[PDB]
């Protein structure tokens, strides 16, 4: 699981926020991982904790 | 057509004013989080 | 740099020294001995 | 004259006992901790921390309500659903908590705006997650009994960490419940 989990996030923001946003490009992905910085790193450092 | 329907019919006042409804009241919730915790 | 990051990783440099303390008992020494190897034999009388 | 003395099942210090204890215990504290790294304040780590036993009781309740038994696969099941629990949770308290302090303002009116785009995610990961582990479950009587063992512990503390977290206690109520109403 866990995996498939972390990387269907980003795949979806992209398509979330061409959906909302209307922006088509690259630089609609980019926005989406500034929401999702630590939400990555932190998340699995606590992962991890277990 | 129209799969995508349902789910954004579920979205707003069946999820969305649904957890602002919960929002408005929360004190029901302080216990019954006790209830699953202590039940558990 | 802001704090809460930082006071964190003083956390786990607490921890991790405060579970290595748990080598109690923790002997004097340090072994210098080169080591000995010993055989020994007994023919009494 | 006659002393007692123990052998083989003896252990020697081992079980489930003695060993969860100190388990669970440096899964807390560094559970606690790291939900601080780009997080900070006291607020967040209950805004996760105590969404933990949203999985945990339908876990329970997949073991109670079929014969199955707290064995190492539940144990690590448990674990699992937990902290990909917590991958939805802390999602959402991310979502949240930069709809705030980022952004522009959402004591209640934000938080609904940040609930309000990634129901995607929060089910169909679930929903994808939930199948995977339905080839576990049953499938097969006679395959193994550990992959029922892993997998019914999973789906059942996984729907009520769905169900539970997507609207009901914990959620919302971390970033409102868990973060004023005092300070």
């Amino acid at each position: 699981g866990l995996l498939v989990d972390d990387a269907i996030v980003v795949v979806e923001n992209v398509e979330r926020v061409m959906a909302e946003e209307g922006l088509p490009p690259k630089e609609a992905t980019r926005k989406s991982m500034g929401q999702i910085q630590g939400a990555l790193v932190g998340i699995a450092m606590v992962l991890s904790a277990v | 057509f129209g799969w995508f329907n349902r789910m954004f019919e579920k979205s707003t006042h069946h999820y969305t004013d649904s957890v602002g409804g919960i929002l408005r009241s929360t004190g029901r919730y302080l216990v019954l989080y006790l209830i699953i915790v202590v039940g558990m | 740099d802001r704090p809460i990051f930082a006071w964190v990783i003083a956390i786990i440099i607490m921890l991790a020294g405060g579970l290595a303390i748990l080598k109690l008992p923790v002997a004097q020494y340090p072994t210098i001995a080169p080591p000995a190897v010993t055989i020994s034999a007994s023919y009494p009388g | 004259g006659v002393g007692y003395d123990w052998t083989g099942m003896s252990y020697q210090e081992r079980l489930s006992g003695n060993q969860a204890p100190s388990l669970y215990a440096i899964s807390l504290i560094v559970v606690f901790l790291c939900l601080a790294a780009l997080y900070e304040s006291w607020s967040i780590p209950f805004s996760v921390m105590l969404v933990v036993p949203l999985g945990v009781i339908g876990a329970l309740l997949a073991a109670t309500f079929r014969g199955l038994t707290n064995d190492v696969y539940f144990q690590v099941g448990l674990l699992t659903t937990i902290g990909l629990s917590a991958a939805n949770a802390i999602l959402i308290v991310e979502f949240a908590k930069d709809l705030m302090d980022k952004e522009g303002k959402g004591l209640i009116e934000a938080t609904l705006d940040a609930v309000r785009m990634r129901l995607r995610p929060i089910l169909m990961t679930s929903l994808a997650f939930i199948l995977g582990v339905m080839p576990l479950v049953i499938s097969t009587g006679a395959g193994s009994g550990a992959q029922n063992a892993v997998g019914t512990g999973v789906m059942g503390g996984m729907v009520t960490a769905t169900v539970l977290a997507i609207f009901f206690v914990p959620v919302f109520f971390v970033v409102v419940r868990r973060r004023f109403s005092r300070k």
